[PDB]
RNA sequence: CAAGGUAGAGCAUGGGCCGGUAUCCUUAAGGAGACGGACGAACUGCGAAUGUGCUUUUCUUCUAUGCAAGCGUAGUGGGCGAGUUCUGGUAAGCAGGACUGGCGAAGAGGAAUGAACCUGGCACUGUGCUAAGGAACCCAAUGUCUGGACAGAGACCGAAAGAGGUAGGUGAAUAAAAUU
């Protein structure tokens, strides 16, 4: 089966990445990065909590899809399928490599010991840093309690240190939620999904107006 | 294992800047060159005569000998703990007028002024040397419009 | 020990007192050299004058009189750097000085927290009248409603043995 | 002076001065060759050696080198002259010899007396190098009392090595 | 000024006696001639009688022979010449 | 006065992951998308610190008890380790490079003991002083003040995960002493 996890947990080698010079490379466990509801307007889902990194290291492509299926879970049983939206932010993009050796060693034909040690492709990981956001929720305001608890059970499959904290912005917009408020009223915002775009005194004219009529108010 | 081919190990060095690819321009083939300048090797990717090899890239020599096209250009080096002159020749094309003499110059045009005077009147010249910057100087102030500083940001 | 200071200072380019303003700061520190110091880190950080374009016009002490040893009551904001990140909050003392206030603080932090001096930041000390008074712990004694009596025992003699039928202790 | 600047509300700071002075506090034996060259070229050899440099911008380039090794500041004139008198000595080529009179007059045609070189040395910024190169490096005992803490740490850090500013005095006083 | 004072000292001090050099020759007519140009090398300056004393001490090798003719093509129309060797005759 | 493409920063040519409002194309599915998030040792639009070279003593500072062409001739050509960094490997008192000091060829005082760590480089004597590290006793020199801490704990000593006791900070309540 699998080494345990000690073997392939700090950041040791540069990147390495499938391409032209690295073949047979087998696919990543994790395929699937959002769940919910995920074309909800900015505006219908104003609450945000990450789970963040307190550690640098690597993330198995194993340990990402345990972590999914336990976060969303918890979150269609108790939220209902229209109330909230997950994302998974990292993708493993590293590969990682096995120096493989036979049990009945000591004398073969193949070349034994340390002698061509160059390893072959194994597996897959992420590369993470610290105060990193890993995964990310959006809710209504009532839901407080049940996404941190939700987020909670991701903490139990990585190795190392992270928090559940609750953010100052709207939604997954980059804006906190007073300055939010201030341009919504007052017409500046269009709304483009999980995101907002800000209307600005730029371009000509005529474009300005035609903007301006598809604000959110 | 590395080779060892005439450009080895130019991929960064050797290729042109970002929109400045093509030809050179007509104050290159309009310099005219005399020795004893001191002139600046920088290669011109887009020429494949005269190129000089690639150690000699952005160092400063004085010209020995002119040529039609081309110059002959005096370095040293180190080479087995000990120092070799060498004699290199360059295409025009490779080569631009050194600015590392500019000081200099100037202040010779201002002691050949002094070194004249010194004869007449004086005996030796004042030369007119550089001095490295000295201690902080005197002040004095008016000291109304005091500012006040202050750990006010709590930095959470 | 602790002492205050008030550093002065202004900016300097190729040419002199390139600008009209001056720039004061006090400071509780040990010595002038840990004043000037101080003066230096916060020029930089609020401003970004480096030492190499500034000069120092004056360094004066500030110091009270009380011949009486008159005891007041004193409260102080402060902040201090942890491994996590930095931690403000406030606390206050009885004393006999501006520094002999200070100098419990640093004292205290030290003791509870486990922080070397230096990073301690002092941001406000204010006197406080028996009404001003926030916090639990030093309102008994500012209110002259304390005795208590003696829990150590003190030696009578320097000498190492004695007889047993001497008196020991106080 | 000082009366007439605070009668008008104005303050006079001076002109920094034209030499710092300078103490070999620790060990420089595995030190790099660059160290070795720079410490040379300032005249000190030995543990407890003190020596006076010209204060300019070449001169502060080299003691940010080697600022770790030497203590270094600004010397007032009560201090100059205990050191001088006490610990004074010079050299003609590779002579070595008490500052006398007769030594003073065949040197510097025109200082005949120990108390001129003093007020020469401190007051005269042109003949500075000419007069400190006339004096060996002074040769000082370890500090009376000995240091407060671990010596090799900054001054700011609570050692003895680095910019203690108008307060070498302290240092030099504890070593004559 | 200074940097002028020590490189003057340096070039005299290239020039004058050793005082810690002695030839090698146990020839006491030789040693003699030895004797004489010391004790007036330590009473005077002369760039001359100094550069004399220090080729007594060099060896046979470094004591090369000169032919008449060459003699006087260096002379450069000085009447007296001194030189520390032996006089060859010229057959040309 | 030149040259440089690393750390950081970015994702405009090339490679490449997930989701998209209006709108558009068809279907009555899907696709495109004015954009957002995630990335490369052989991606670059920008770019340090430290290090390298050139000129000027007509540029500070040192310098003869110093440098030294040339000629003759020795030993050496198994290295190992510390700090800072890199490549292969699950790692290793493992194998292999780079930079600045060591042991080899280095004693003395200190880490109880230790090739390489801290102080600090040795001719032979005498009087004083300090370093590093110590100061109940072994063993030359030790005491004081203020907080914590009760575990056959600590001074010498292991992870993710946690409750209990106690000391403090900040933010919420309620309050007929306070409490959560
Ligand atoms: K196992
Ligand atoms: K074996
Ligand atoms: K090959
Ligand atoms: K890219
Ligand atoms: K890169
Ligand atoms: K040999
Ligand atoms: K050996
Ligand atoms: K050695
Ligand atoms: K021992
Ligand atoms: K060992
Ligand atoms: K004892
Ligand atoms: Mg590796
Ligand atoms: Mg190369
Ligand atoms: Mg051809
Ligand atoms: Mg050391
Ligand atoms: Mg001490
Ligand atoms: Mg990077
Ligand atoms: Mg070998
Ligand atoms: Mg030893």
């Amino acid at each position: 089966g699998r080494r345990p996890g000690r073997c392939y947990r700090y950041c040791k080698n540069k990147p390495y990445i499938k391409s032209r010079f690295c073949r047979g490379v087998p696919d990543p466990k994790i395929r699937i990065h959002d769940l919910g509801n995920k074309n909800a307007p900015c505006v219908d889902l104003p609450l945000n909590v990450n789970l963040i990194s307190y550690s640098k290291e690597q993330l198995s492509s194993e340990s990402l899809e345990s972590a999914r299926i336990a976060v969303n879970k918890y979150m269609m049983v108790n939220a209902g399928k229209d109330n909230y939206h997950v994302r998974i932010n990292v993708h493993p993009y590293h590969i990682l490599r096995i120096n493989k050796m036979l049990s009945c060693a000591g004398a073969d034909r193949l070349q034994t010991g340390m002698r061509l040690a160059y390893g072959k492709p194994y597996g897959t990981a992420a590369r993470v840093r610290f105060g990193q956001r890993i995964i990310s929720i959006r809710t209504k305001d009532s839901n407080l309690k049940m996404a941190m608890e939700a987020l909670r059970r991701a903490r139990y499959k990585f190795p190392g240190k992270y928090e559940v904290q609750k953010s100052n912005e709207y939604g997954f917009s980059g804006i906190e939620r007073s300055q939010f408020e201030e341009l919504k009223n007052n017409g500046k915002l269009i709304n483009m999904g999980d995101h907002v775009k800000i209307i600005k005194e730029k371009g000509t004219v005529e474009r300005y107006v035609k903007l301006c009529e598809n604000a959110i108010q | 294992v590395s080779s060892h081919g005439y450009r080895r190990q130019t991929r960064n060095l050797f290729s042109q800047a970002f929109r400045k690819h093509g030809m050179p321009n007509t104050s290159t083939y309009l310099t005219q060159y005399a020795v004893g300048e001191y002139v600046d090797i920088k290669v011109n990717p887009a020429i494949h005569k005269g190129m000089p090899h690639k150690y000699y890239h952005g160092r400063t020599g004085i010209i020995k000998e002119v040529n039609r096209g081309s110059v002959i250009v005096l370095f040293n080096r180190i080479l087995a703990n000990k120092t070799v002159e060498r004699k290199v020749i360059v295409g025009i094309e490779h080569i631009r007028k050194s600015k590392c003499q500019d000081e200099y110059l100037k202040r010779l045009e201002i002691n050949k002024k002094i070194i004249e005077e010194a004869e007449k009147k004086g005996e030796v010249p004042v030369l007119f040397k550089r001095q490295p910057k000295g201690p902080k100087p005197a002040v004095e102030m008016l000291m109304n419009n005091i500012i006040e500083l202050s750990y006010d940001k709590v930095e959470s | 020990a602790i002492n205050e200071y008030k550093v002065y200072g202004i900016k300097i380019d190729d040419n002199g007192v390139v600008g009209d303003e001056v720039y004061a700061h006090i400071v509780f520190a040990t010595n002038e050299l840990l004043a000037k110091s101080s003066f230096n880190k916060i020029l930089k950080k609020q401003k970004k004058i480096k030492p190499k374009n500034t000069k120092v016009i004056k360094v004066e002490e500030i110091k009270e009189d009380n011949k009486d040893l008159d005891v007041k009551n004193y409260g102080i904001d402060y902040y201090y750097k942890s491994k996590r990140c930095d931690h403000k909050g406030y606390k206050e003392f009885r004393g006999v000085s501006r520094c002999h206030a200070v100098d419990k603080l640093l004292c205290d932090i030290g003791g509870r927290h486990s922080v070397k001096r230096n990073l301690i930041f002092i941001m406000k000390v204010k006197e406080l009248t028996v009404d001003e008074i926030k916090k639990d712990k030093i309102k008994i004694f500012a209110m002259e409603d304390v005795e208590y009596p003696a829990y150590r025992n003190v030696l009578r003699s320097n000498k190492l043995f004695v007889s047993e039928n001497e008196k020991l202790f106080n | 002076s000082e009366e007439r600047m605070q009668k008008e509300n104005k303050i006079y700071a001076p002109k920094d001065p034209h030499f710092y002075a300078v103490v070999l506090i620790k060990s420089p034996l595995r030190a790099s060759n660059k160290i070795k060259k720079t410490l040379e070229l300032f005249r000190l050899k030995h543990i407890n050696n003190c020596v006076l440099v010209k204060n300019n911008e070449s001169s502060r380039q080299m003691l940010q080198k080697i600022r770790n090794f030497v203590a270094y500041g600004e010397l007032k004139l009560k201090t100059l002259r205990e050191l001088i008198y006490k610990r004074g000595s010079c050299h003609i080529f590779s002579e070595k010899l008490n500052i006398t009179n007769e030594t003073l007059e065949d040197a510097f045609k025109n200082i005949r007396c120990i108390e001129e070189f003093i007020y020469e040395l401190y007051f005269n910024d042109e003949r500075f190098k000419e007069l400190n190169n006339f004096l060996n490096p002074f040769k000082l005992t370890p500090p009376k009392g000995g240091y407060k803490g671990r010596k090799a740490k900054d001054i700011i850090e609570g050692g003895a090595v680095g910019n203690h500013q108008d307060k070498i005095g302290e240092l030099i006083k504890k070593m004559i | 000024m200074l940097k002028q004072k020590m490189f003057e000292h340096y070039k005299k001090k290239a020039i004058l006696f050793d005082e810690s050099r002695v030839p090698r020759t146990k020839n006491v007519f030789y040693q003699s001639l030895f004797s004489l140009y010391k004790k007036v090398c330590e009473n005077t300056e002369n760039e001359i009688v100094h550069k004399i004393t220090k080729r007594l001490t060099m060896s046979r090798t470094e004591r090369h022979p000169l032919k008449l003719s060459n003699i006087i093509e260096q002379a450069n129309g000085k009447e007296i010449v001194v030189f520390v060797g032996k006089v060859l005759d010229d057959d040309k």
